[PDB]
DNA sequence: GCATTATCTACCGACAATATCAATACT
DNA sequence: AGTATTGATATAAGTAATAGATAATGC
C-alpha cells in the first residue's frame, strides 16, 4: 500500500550526515520475521510507534505495510533527508514531524505541551503493548546519545516512565561489540555493565561476516543473527552496522552509588581487586579488606566482575561510615581561577 | 625591634642616611641566613611545638610526626640505590625497580639530605591545595613536577653556598618526575589522620585513623586525570586561626638592595639566580634573549628594571592592626569570606524528572561548589598574607622584578607584593618620606577622591569632594571600627583607609606643608590600549576620545558605550521586552569595560559573554546561574559598538593578516631535504619583532609534543622542553594584536621608570598605573608625557613592516593557480625541464631546493661568480617581473600587506593635556 | 566551482589526560 | 628466544557552550 522508496530514488540524495541505512526489502522481511512482534503485541491496531532518525524511511514503509499501526510518527529535521521524506510520503497515513530527536525539550514539547503524540501508560511488570521505539543512530558522532538513553532507562524519566518500552536500535558494529561484551572479554567496559544491569539486549542482524569474531562465541549460538553484506546499504563508505532489541528489566540498587563505584573501578580494569579499591576513597583498601571474608573475590579483576558482584561492592560501599561525598567528584577548570 | 619607628624619629636626613647604611650592612647577614637556612627553621618550629605539646598549633604537632616517620623510609630507599651502583654491572635484574628504575633516579636521590627531602615534599604538597581544578586536592603531574623542581633548586642553592664558602646542567623532566613520585609515594603511606564517622545502620558514632592523602582518578569530557586528594580534616585544619611557620614561602621579599640587572641571567636574589623572562617553556626565546644580551642591546630594559626593583617599601602599621582586629572577629567582612563550615545545596529533584532538569540541578551544584571553594581559597590567602606581613613588620623590604616574554614587569615575590588585591595594596607604604609642599596636600585629596570611585570628574571637583567629606574622613580615621565606617563604602577600602589615616593626621596639624607622607599616589592611564592605537594610526577622533588632545573635562570611551547600550535597552524596554526592563539601569562603565577593551584585541562572543556574566555577579543584578541575561547584554554591546573603532580595527586586521601570512611561510634552509613524510612540508616560522627598547619578542606558540613517562604512582603526560614543533597557526594569528600593544605599554613604562629614577623620585608601576610620592606627581606627569612623546614620535607600524620585510626576505608561501593561466602556465614548462636533467618530474621540494643555492650564488662576493648564478630563472624568480600577486599548486613569495594610512595627528600636543594620566 | 557539511577553539598574561594492548621492533 | 619500546584505541556522555574561522567533500 504505502509507496516504499527504491534504490533508484534514494541514490539522488547528496548528504546523509554520516548515517547508513538498509534498503533491501528482503532483509527487512527476514528481520521482521525473526523479531516476531506478533507474540508480544496482541493488538497492533492500538499500537503507537515512535520512529527516530528515519532517514530514507524504507523501514517505516514496510513496518506500516505489515502491521498498520494506528499512529506512526517520524522525527527528522536534517534538511536533505527531510525534503525526500516530505516529497515521497505525501498523501500517506505516516505523519512526518520536523523536530530533532537530540534535544531533550522536543519530546516534552511534543507529548505534554501540545499532545501531538501521547502514548498509553502501562505497569512495570510487562512490556508495554501500546508503545514501541525505533531508532537509527549510526553515525560515529552520535554515540553519546545511545548512552544517554541507556541511562534514562535507569532513571525512568525520558520515555521509560510509561513502562518497559521496547526499542529497536541501529548502531555501529563497534558500539554493539562494546555493549554486548560478556565478562572477561577484551571489549568489557562500563557500558557493558550498564547494558547488563538495565537491559536484556539480543542481537538481531549484523552487516558483516567477520565482525562476528569479536562477539562472544557462545552467545551467537543463542541468537543466530541474520548475516548479510555491505552491498544492501547505500552509503558504503562507513563501518558495519547492527540491530539490537532492547527492553528494560527491573532492578533494586542505588543507581548513584553503583554508578560511582563502577566508574571508579573500571578505570583500572586490569589491576587485581587486591589494590584497586584503594581509589574509591581515603583508606578504602583496608575497609574493603576487612569486610570481605572470602579471599577469592579479591583476586578477580574489574574486567572479570559480574554485575551482581558490582552490586555487592556497592552495598559494601554504602555501609561504609567514612564514605566520601560522591556529589563533589568533578573538575572545575573554566569555572575556577586561583589567585 | 621595629626600625621604622627609629627612622622617623631622627631629626635630619644625615642621621637617617647613616642609619640606613649601617642597617643595610647589618641586614646583609640576616638576608644571607634567611635565604639558605629557612627550612631548618621550619623543622625547629615543628620540633619545638611537638615538645611543648608533649610536655603538657595542632597542625605543627602532626607535621613533625610525619617527618620523623617518613625519614626512616627515605634512608632505606637511598641505601638500596647505592647497593646497585656499588656493583659495576649486573645483566639479569628484576624489571620492577632494580633493573632500570633504581638505576634511573639513583644518583639524583643521593645528592641532598633525606630530612631536607622530607621537608620539601611535605611543604610542596601542603602548598598545592585546590589547584588544577581538583575540588579538595591537586593534579598528580603538577605535584610531582613541583616537588622535583624544588629538590633541584635546593641542590643548586646548597652547591653554590658550598662553592662560595670553601674558597646534568638542568635535570630532565623525565627525571624530575620520578623523584617527586618516589617521595610522594612514601608520604602517602606514612601520613595518618584521625577521622570521626557516623554509622549508617546503627547510627553509632565512631573514630578511626585514615591516610591523610590519597591518589585517585577523575574524568573531564572523556579524559582521565590523576589526582591527589586531601582528607577533609586537614582542610578544616588549614582554615584555623593562623599558620605561623608551617608553610613559609621560599621566594619572599628581600631585606637589602636587590642585585642589579647587568645580564639576562644575573640579577635579583643573592643566592638565587632568576632568568629575565618568565616564559621558560620555549628554548627559542632563551636563544634570542641570550643573543640580544651578548651584544648589549637591552641596556634600557636593565635600567628600567633596576629602577623599579630598588624602591624600598615598608609594612603599614595601623592598617595591619585594623585587619588583625577584623580577622579575629571570625565573621565575613568587606572581602574576607568568613569561616563557613558546611555549605548549602538545594534538595535534589525527583529522579523521574526530565533529564534537562537533572542536568540544570547538576550545573547549579557545580556553581555552588566553586563559590564555596573560591571563598575558602580567598580566606586562606588572606591569612597567609597576614602571616607574611607579621614577621616583616617594621622591616625594610625590596621587590625585585622580572619580565614575561613581552616586557611587562612583575615582582619575583608572588604572594605578598603590591600587585595583589586591594588589601595587599593597603599594607604597603614608602620608607622614604617626602614633605607635602604646596601640591602634596591637593594630590593626596585627589588620590582619596580617586579611591572613592569618583575619578572621572575634573580635579577641582575631586578636591571639593574631599573637602566636603573631611568630617567623614576624620570620623572613619579616628575609630575605624565601631564608627560610621565610611571607608567601607569606598570602591577600594583598604587603601582609602590608609589615605583617611594620613589626611586625618594632616588636618590635625596647622601647617600641612611640614608633614612627611609615605602614602603612594596612583596615576592610571585612561583607555591605555586605545591610547596606543590612537597614537599609532594618528587618528584625531580616536585621540580626542581617549584624552590625548588637551581638554577641560575627562572623556572616556567606556561611559559612552554604556550610555549607548542603556538607551538601546530603554528603547527596547519601551516596546514590551521583558529582559530589558530589568537591565534598564544596571548598565555602567564597569559592566561594559572589558568587552570594549578587548574588542580591539579579538575577543570572541563566548569570551565576551563570560566577561559580562562575571561582571554582573558583584552587583547581583541576577544570580550566579542566571547567565542568560549576559547573552542578551553582549549581543547589544556588539551591536552598539559595531561601528565605533575603525582606525583601530585597521591596524588589528593588518597585524592579523601579517601573522597569518608569516605562520604559513617556509624558508629555503629548513626545507633542505624533504622529510618524506608528505608532499606538503611543515611550517616552523614564528612571529618575531623587537621592542623599541631593543628587547626581542618571540611568540612561543607551537604544537604540543607530549608523551607518557612512567612513575611510581602513574604514567604522567608531560612535554619535552627541547622539542621543536610546527607553530600553532591559530595562536600566532590571535596573539599578535594583544602582544604588540602590551609590549608597547611595557616599553613606555620602562622608559618612564628609568627617567624618573634618574630624576630622583621613588617609583613603582602597575602596568598602566604609576605610583610616586604625593609631592612628586607634577614631575612624574611631565616625565610621562615626555616619554610617551619620545616613544611615539617615530612611526612604529611602518618600522614593524620594514623589520618584518628585512627579517623574512627569502621565505616562500604555497598557493594555487589555474593550469591555463599564462603566469602559472610558464612554470609547467619549467616543470618539464627537470624531466631530462634530473630524470624525474619536478616536485615542490626540488623546486624549493633549487633556489636555495642560487641565493648563495647571488651573494657570492665575486662579480664573475654573480653572473654565473644570477642569470638563472627559477619558478620563484618568475614573480619578480610583476607585483600584483593577489589575483595545481605553485610557490609564491612572502609579500606582506600595505600598512593602513596614517592620519595627520601631532603627538606633542598631548604634553599640555592633564587628563592623559589621572 | 561553489556550496553545503565537518572540525575546532574560545583576546593576552609561565603551568598540563591515562590505562590497556596489539604489534612490531630488536636486543 | 627474548624483552622493549611505539603507536593506537577507549574513556564520559549534553565540556560552562555557542558562534565564527577553516578545513573538507560531493556532484
Ligand atoms: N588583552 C587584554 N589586555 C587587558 C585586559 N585587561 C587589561 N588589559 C591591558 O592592561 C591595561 C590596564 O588598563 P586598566 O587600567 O585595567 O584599564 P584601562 O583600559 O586603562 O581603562 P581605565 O579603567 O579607564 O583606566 C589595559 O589598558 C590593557 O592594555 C584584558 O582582559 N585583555
Ligand atoms: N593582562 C591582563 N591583565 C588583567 C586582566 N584582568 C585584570 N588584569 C589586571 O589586574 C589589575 C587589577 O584589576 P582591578 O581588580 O579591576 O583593579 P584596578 O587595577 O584598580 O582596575 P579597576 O578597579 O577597574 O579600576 C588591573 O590593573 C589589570 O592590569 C586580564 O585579563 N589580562
Ligand atoms: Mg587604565
Amino acid at each position: 500500500s504505502v509507496p516504499i522508496p527504491g534504490i533508484k530514488d534514494i541514490s539522488k540524495l547528496k548528504f546523509f550526515y554520516g548515517f547508513k541505512y538498509l534498503w533491501n526489502p528482503t532483509v527487512y522481511n527476514k528481520i521482521f520475521d525473526k523479531l516476531d512482534l506478533t507474540k508480544t503485541y496482541k493488538h497492533p491496531e492500538e499500537l503507537k510507534v515512535l520512529d527516530l532518525y528515519p532517514g530514507v524511511g524504507i523501514q517505516s514503509a514496510i513496518f506500516y505495510n505489515k502491521y498498520c499501526p494506528r499512529q506512526y510518527s517520524l522525527l527528522e529535521k536534517r534538511s536533505s533527508l527531510y525534503k525526500f521524506l516530505n516529497a515521497k510520503f505525501e498523501g500517506s497515513p505516516l505523519q512526518i514531524l520536523k523536530r530533532d530527536p537530540y534535544d531533550w525539550s522536543t519530546y516534552s514539547n511534543l507529548i505534554d505541551e501540545e499532545r501531538i503524540f501521547v502514548p498509553e501508560v502501562q505497569s512495570s511488570d510487562h512490556i508495554n503493548d501500546k508503545f514501541l521505539t525505533v531508532a537509527n543512530v549510526t553515525g560515529e558522532g552520535s554515540e553519546g546519545l545511545i548512552m544517554q538513553w541507556l541511562s534514562c532507562i535507569g532513571n525512568k524519566n525520558w520515555l521509560y516512565r510509561f513502562g518497559k518500552v521496547k526499542m529497536l536500535l541501529w548502531m555501529p558494529s563497534t558500539t554493539a561489540r562494546k555493549l554486548l561484551a560478556r565478562p572477561g572479554m577484551h571489549s568489557r567496559s562500563k557500558c557493558s555493565v550498564v547494558r547488563e544491569a538495565f537491559t536484556d539486549t539480543k542481537l538481531i542482524a549484523i552487516s558483516d561476516a567477520n565482525e562476528l569474531k569479536g562477539f562472544d562465541s557462545q552467545c551467537i549460538e543463542e541468537w543466530d543473527p541474520i548475516l548479510f553484506s555491505a552491498a544492501e546499504i547505500w552509503p558504503t563508505k562507513g563501518k558495519p552496522i547492527a540491530l539490537v532489541e532492547m527492553d528494560p528489566i527491573d532492578f533494586d540498587f542505588d543507581v548513584d552509588n553503583w554508578d560511582y563505584v563502577t566508574r571508579h573501578l573500571m578505570i583500572l580494569k586490569r589491576t587485581p581487586l587486591n589494590t584497586v579499591m584503594d581509589s574509591l576513597g581515603h583508606g578504602g583498601q583496608q575497609y574493603f579488606n576487612s569486610r570481605i571474608t572470602d579471599k577469592d573475590l579479591l583476586k578477580k579483576c574489574p574486567i572479570d566482575l559480574t554485575n551482581d558482584e558490582f552490586i555487592y561492592l556497592t552495598k559494601l560501599f554504602m555501609e561504609w561510615p567514612f564514605k566520601p561525598d560522591i556529589l563533589m567528584d568533578f573538575v572545575d577548570m573554566y569555572q575556577t581561577e586561583h589567585s | 625591634i621595629n626600625f621604622f619607628e627609629i627612622y622617623n624619629s631622627l631629626p635630619t636626613l644625615e642621621e637617617k642616611k647613616a642609619f640606613e647604611s649601617a642597617l643595610n650592612i647589618f641586614n646583609q647577614d640576616r638576608q644571607k641566613v634567611l635565604e639558605n637556612r629557612a627550612t631548618e627553621a621550619a623543622r625547629e618550629r615543628w620540633k619545638h611545638d611537638f615538645e611543648e605539646a608533649k610536655a603538657r598549633k595542632n597542625l605543627n604537632v602532626k607535621l613533625w610526626k610525619w617527618y620523623n616517620e617518613m625519614l626512616p623510609l627515605v634512608k632505606e630507599e637511598i641505601n638500596h640505590c647505592r647497593s646497585l651502583l656499588s656493583e659495576k654491572l649486573s645483566d639479569k635484574k628484576g624489571l620492577n625497580k632494580v633493573d632500570t628504575n633504581r638505576l634511573g633516579y639513583g644518583p639524583y636521590l643521593t645528592l641532598i639530605d633525606p630530612g631536607k627531602m622530607c621537608v620539601i615534599t611535605i611543604l610542596e604538597l601542603l602548598k598545592l591545595n585546590s589547584t588544577g581544578g581538583v575540588i579538595e586536592g591537586m593534579r598528580t603531574a603538577r605535584a610531582v613536577i613541583s616537588v622535583g623542581k624544588a629538590i633541584e633548586m635546593e641542590f643548586r642553592s646548597e652547591q653554590v653556598l658550598k662553592s662560595e664558602s670553601q674558597a646534568k646542567i638542568l635535570w630532565p623532566q623525565s627525571i624530575r618526575a620520578r623523584i617527586g613520585s618516589v617521595l610522594i609515594s612514601m608520604l602517602i603511606q606514612v601520613a595518618k589522620v584521625s577521622v570521626q564517622g557516623v554509622d549508617p545502620v546503627t547510627k553509632a558514632k565512631v573514630h578511626g585513623e585514615a591516610p591523610a592523602f590519597a591518589h585517585g582518578y577523575q574524568y573531564h569530557n572523556g579524559s582521565k586525570l590523576g589526582v591527589l586528594k586531601i582528607h577533609k580534616t586537614l582542610i578544616r585544619q588549614l582554615n584555623g586561626e593562623r599558620l605561623i611557620a608551617s608553610v613559609q614561602p621560599q621566594l619572599l621579599p628581600m631585606l637589602v638592595e636587590p642585585k642589579p640587572w647587568v645580564n639576562w641571567r644575573s640579577g635579583g636574589y643573592h643566592y638565587t639566580q632568576s632568568t629575565l623572562l618568565r616564559t621558560k617553556d620555549s628554548p627559542e626565546q632563551v636563544a634570542y634573549l641570550k643573543a640580544a644580551s651578548d651584544n648589549g642591546d637591552i641596556d634600557r630594559v636593565y635600567d628600567g628594571l633596576n629602577v623599579l626593583g630598588r624602591t624600598p617599601w615598608t609594612v603599614n602599621r595601623k592598617v595591619f592592626d585594623v585587619v588583625s582586629q577584623v580577622w579575629n572577629k571570625g565573621e565575613g567582612f568587606l572581602d574576607i569570606p568568613g569561616a563557613q563550615d558546611e555549605m548549602v545545596l538545594p534538595p535534589a529533584p525527583p529522579k523521574n524528572s526530565d533529564p534537562s532538569i537533572l542536568r540544570a540541578w547538576k550545573l547549579q551544584v557545580k556553581t555552588i561548589a566553586n563559590k564555596f571553594s573560591s571563598d575558602r581559597s580567598n580566606r586562606c590567602d588572606t591569612n597567609y598574607k597576614l602571616e607574611i606581613a607579621r614577621a616583616f613588620l617594621g622591616e625594610k623590604l625590596y621587590f625585585p622584578h622580572n619580565l614575561d616574554f613581552r616586557g611587562r614587569a612583575y615582582p619575583l615575590s608572588p604572594h605578598f607584593n603590591h600587585l595583589g588585591n586591594d588589601m595587599s595594596r593597603g599594607l604597603l607604604i614608602f620608607w622614604h618620606g617626602k614633605k607635602l609642599g604646596p601640591s602634596g596636600l591637593k594630590w593626596l585629596k585627589i588620590h582619596l577622591s580617586n579611591l572613592f570611585g569618583f575619578d572621572k570628574l575634573p580635579l577641582k571637583d575631586r578636591v571639593a569632594f574631599t573637602e566636603s567629606h573631611l568630617q567623614d574622613i576624620k570620623d572613619s580615621a579616628e575609630n575605624p571600627l565601631t564608627g560610621d565606617r565610611w571607608w567601607t563604602t569606598a570602591d577600594k577600602p583598604w587603601q582609602a583607609l590608609a589615605t583617611c589615616f594620613e589626611l586625618n593626621e594632616v588636618m590635625k596639624m596647622d601647617n600641612p606643608e611640614e608633614f612627611i607622607s609615605h602614602q603612594p599616589v596612583h596615576q592610571d592611564g585612561t583607555c591605555n590600549g586605545l591610547q596606543h592605537y590612537a597614537a599609532l594610526g594618528g587618528d584625531v577622533e580616536g585621540a580626542t576620545q581617549v584624552n590625548l588632545v588637551p581638554s577641560d573635562k575627562p572623556q572616556d570611551v567606556y561611559a559612552h558605550v554604556a550610555r549607548l547600550v542603556q538607551k538601546r535597552l530603554e528603547i527596547a524596554a519601551e516596546k514590551g521586552d521583558e529582559n530589558a526592563k530589568i537591565l534598564k539601569d544596571k548598565i555602567t562603565r564597569k559592566v561594559v569595560k572589558q568587552t570594549v577593551m578587548t574588542n580591539v584585541y579579538g575577543v570572541t562572543y563566548v569570551g565576551a559573554t563570560f566577561q559580562i556574566a562575571k561582571q554582573l555577579s558583584p552587583i547581583f543584578d541576577d544570580r550566579k546561574e542566571s547567565l542568560d541575561f549576559s547573552k542578551y547584554l553582549t549581543k547589544h554591546v556588539f551591536s552598539a559598538i559595531r561601528e565605533l573603532f575603525h582606525s583601530a580595527h585597521l591596524i588589528q586586521d593588518w597585524l592579523g593578516e601579517s601573522a597569518k601570512r608569516i605562520s604559513k611561510s617556509i624558508r629555503l634552509d629548513v626545507d633542505e631535504k624533504s622529510f618524506k613524510n608528505g608532499n606538503k612540508p611543515d611550517f616552523m616560522s614564528s612571529v618575531i619583532w623587537t621592542t623599541p627598547l631593543g628587547l626581542p619578542i618571540v611568540q612561543p606558540y607551537r604544537e604540543e609534543s607530549k608523551k607518557q613517562v612512567e612513575t611510581n604512582l602513574q604514567t604522567v603526560f608531560i612535554s619535552d622542553p627541547f622539542a621543536v614543533n610546527p607553530v600553532n597557526a591559530r595562536r600566532q594569528k590571535a596573539g599578535l594584536p594583544p602582544n604588540f600593544i602590551h609590549s608597547l605599554d611595557a616599553s613606555h613604562m620602562l622608559l618612564s621608570a628609568a627617567e624618573c629614577g634618574k630624576q630622583g623620585l621613588d617609583f613603582a608601576s602597575v602596568h598602566d598605573s604609576y605610583w610616586t610620592h604625593a609631592s612628586d606627581i607634577d614631575t612624574m606627569n611631565v616625565v610621562l608625557r615626555e616619554q610617551f612623546i619620545k616613544l611615539h614620535e617615530v612611526d612604529l607600524v611602518l618600522r614593524l613592516k620594514e623589520e618584518f620585510d628585512q627579517r623574512y626576505k627569502n621565505y616562500v608561501k604555497i598557493g594555487k593557480l589555474k593550469r591555463s593561466t599564462d603566469l602559472a602556465q610558464k612554470i609547467i614548462r619549467i616543470r618539464k625541464d627537470l624531466s631530462r636533467k634530473l630524470g624525474r618530474s619536478t616536485t615542490l621540494a626540488d623546486e624549493i631546493y633549487f633556489e636555495k643555492k642560487r641565493q648563495e650564488l647571488l651573494n657570492s662576493p665575486l662579480i664573475e661568480d654573480r653572473n654565473v648564478g644570477e642569470k638563472m630563472v627559477t619558478t620563484v624568480s618568475l614573480f619578480e617581473d610583476i607585483t600584483d600577486l593577489d589575483a595545481m599548486s605553485v610557490l609564491l613569495p612572502l609579500r606582506l600587506p600595505e600598512i593602513p594610512p596614517k592620519g595627520d595627528f601631532d603627538v606633542t600636543v598631548l604634553r599640555n593635556s592633564q587628563y592623559f594620566f589621572s
